[PDB]
């Protein structure tokens, strides 16, 4: 009819916005966790270098 | 006073005062002289019915559009259309109102100069300004970046913009549009027996295209499905009865957009000219253009195009970038809404081409600083 | 910029839907039931007209038959 | 009718799914970010003690 189509369009705009936000948040999590794990690896290498210096 | 935001277009003239939400009067731009003889005396028969009046008497007229592909090919008819638009559809004399026409990118200069000369000499407006049809569609979306694909009825053009700085070397204008799709649909309908030839029946084929055709998500699968089942055959009642049944002509007509080889055009579809237009841009603004792809114009109203185009671009683009296609529900009038917004701005109020300036430099003023 | 999209979108996102639902409900209520009832009423009047026509036609044919 | 109900329910389900997924991703992002900050803070002190050891 008439109002039904507009209501469906609203329900679809919510769909697109929610899905896009979810995808963007997932990409953010991937990037942040990669950052953290690379920092942890750098910390490990520093520990090993400290061990060599102690030797 | 208020400004008149006219928008010539090619197929539908949209006009209205600046500052509203929708154009006041929207009517086809056709001027049709009668072609038969006429025997009743005193019937008050005019010599040319323009606008929406000639879509009701089209049975005995020969409608002919005055704008072929963006450019204007018949200046007398265009002047008649403008006169009708000002005096009968808006009823405001042009002597007291600025005007804001719109023009496709990469159009011949003489067209624009003649347009401004007409507006200043015949209608005698106070001041007029010509704007590119894609920047307005970008205004209406409320963005400031993004690459807009404005697939009108005359010509499809693809203007990329970043941070308000247009990139003049990356505009890809293609002349496939709604009219060629109407002609191709009228040409493939003949495969079932329905022959439309008269210039009046082109309107009927246009109505069929608007109401029935849709863009397939995957072309080969749809071609295979329509050739086995019969779940697609939708029927439609002509202006006199004799219903017709459209089979796989439904998604083959608008498929021409993505494969212009159907109508013999060499160029690539609207799915690949956008990617080419992006790749001509600099390497650092490609992510933003990927994320803010804007659709506009009438012909982008086919049901299911915002998904097919996204699938195609995602296939072409690198896998990491996010591809998003902005398809507002008010697509058809997006250019005019943007025009209203632009005309309502205070910062823009000193960019009009004032009449005294035209008197001093002639019609070639439009190419000058007042663009 | 991009801050009026909320104030021009979210408004009609709910108000327009609710108002159109209200319009559809009131129009259906006003239209369908009243039309069916009125058509039934007119049908009953039509049947009564048919009976009157039959009676008059028969009595006139009875008298005039000569 | 029938189609309106199923389509509306499916679309609302899609919106809710995307929203909850985004919230989970953002929570993990915040936790990873704070842990990364901890890693930075500890790494600076590790570098300082390494420098003293080297001296
Ligand atoms: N709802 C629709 N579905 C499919 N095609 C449409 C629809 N509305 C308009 N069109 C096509 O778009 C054309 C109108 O485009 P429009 O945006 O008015 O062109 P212009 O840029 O000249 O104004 C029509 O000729 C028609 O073929
Ligand atoms: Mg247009």
């Amino acid at each position: 009819m008439d109002a039904i189509k507009k209501k469906m369009q609203m329900l679809k705009l919510d769909k697109e916005n929610a899905l896009d936000r979810a995808e963007q948040a997932e990409a953010d999590k991937k990037a942040a966790e990669d950052r953290s794990k690379q920092l942890e690896d750098e910390l490990v290498s520093l520990q090993k270098k400290l061990k060599g210096t102690e030797d | 006073t208020t400004a008149l935001v006219c928008d010539n277009g090619s197929g539908l003239v949209k006009a209205g005062f600046a500052g509203d939400d929708a154009p006041r009067a929207v009517f086809p731009s056709i001027v049709g002289r009668p072609r038969h003889q006429g025997v009743m005396v005193g019937m008050g028969q005019k010599d040319s019915y323009v606008g929406d009046e000639a879509q009701s008497k089209r049975g005995i007229l020969t409608l002919k559009y005055p704008i072929e592909h963006g450019i204007i090919t018949n200046w007398d008819d265009m002047e008649k259309i403008w006169h009708h638009t000002f005096y009968n559809e808006l009823r405001v004399a042009p002597e007291e109102h600025p005007t804001l026409l719109t023009e496709a990118p990469l159009n011949p200069k003489a067209n624009r100069e003649k347009m401004t000369q007409i507006m200043f000499e015949t209608f005698n407006v106070p001041a007029m300004y010509v704007a590119i049809q894609a920047v307005l569609s970008l205004y209406a979306s409320g963005r400031t970046t993004g690459i807009v694909l404005d697939s009108g009825d005359g010509v499809t053009h693809n203007v990329p913009i970043y941070e308000g700085y247009a990139l003049p070397h990356a505009i890809m204008r293609l002349d496939l549009a709604g009219r060629d799709l109407t002609d191709y649909l009228m040409k493939i309908l003949t495969e079932r027996g329905y022959s439309f030839v008269t210039t009046a029946e082109r309107e009927i084929v246009r109505d069929i295209k608007e109401k029935l055709c849709y863009v397939a998500l995957d072309f080969e699968n749809e071609m295979a499905t329509a050739a086995s089942s019969s779940s697609l055959e939708k029927s439609y009642e002509l202006p006199d009865g004799q219903v017709i049944t459209i089979g796989n002509e439904r998604f083959r007509c608008p498929e021409t957009l993505f494969q212009p080889s159907f109508i013999g055009m060499e160029s690539a579809g609207i799915h690949e000219t956008t990617y080419n237009s992006i790749m001509k841009c600099d390497i650092d603004i490609r992510k933003d253009l990927y994320a803010n792809n804007v659709l506009s114009g009438g012909t982008t109203m086919y049901p299911g195009i915002a998904d097919r185009m996204q699938k195609e671009i995602t296939a072409l683009a690198p896998s990491t970038m996010k591809i998003k296609i902005i398809a507002p529900p008010e697509r058809k009038y997006s250019v005019w809404i943007g025009g209203s917004i632009l005309a309502s701005l205070s910062t823009f109020q000193q960019m009009w081409i004032s009449k005294q300036e035209y008197d001093e430099a002639g019609p070639s003023i439009v190419h000058r600083k007042c663009f | 910029d991009f801050d009026d999209i909320h104030r021009k979108r979210m408004e009609k996102d709910l108000n327009e839907l609710q108002a159109l639902i209200e319009a559809h409900f009131e129009n259906r209520k006003k239209e369908e039931e009243e039309l069916v009832s009125l058509k039934d009423r007119i049908e009953r009047r039509r049947a009564e007209r048919a009976e009157q026509q039959r009676i008059r036609n028969e009595r006139e044919k009875e008298r005039q038959n000569r």
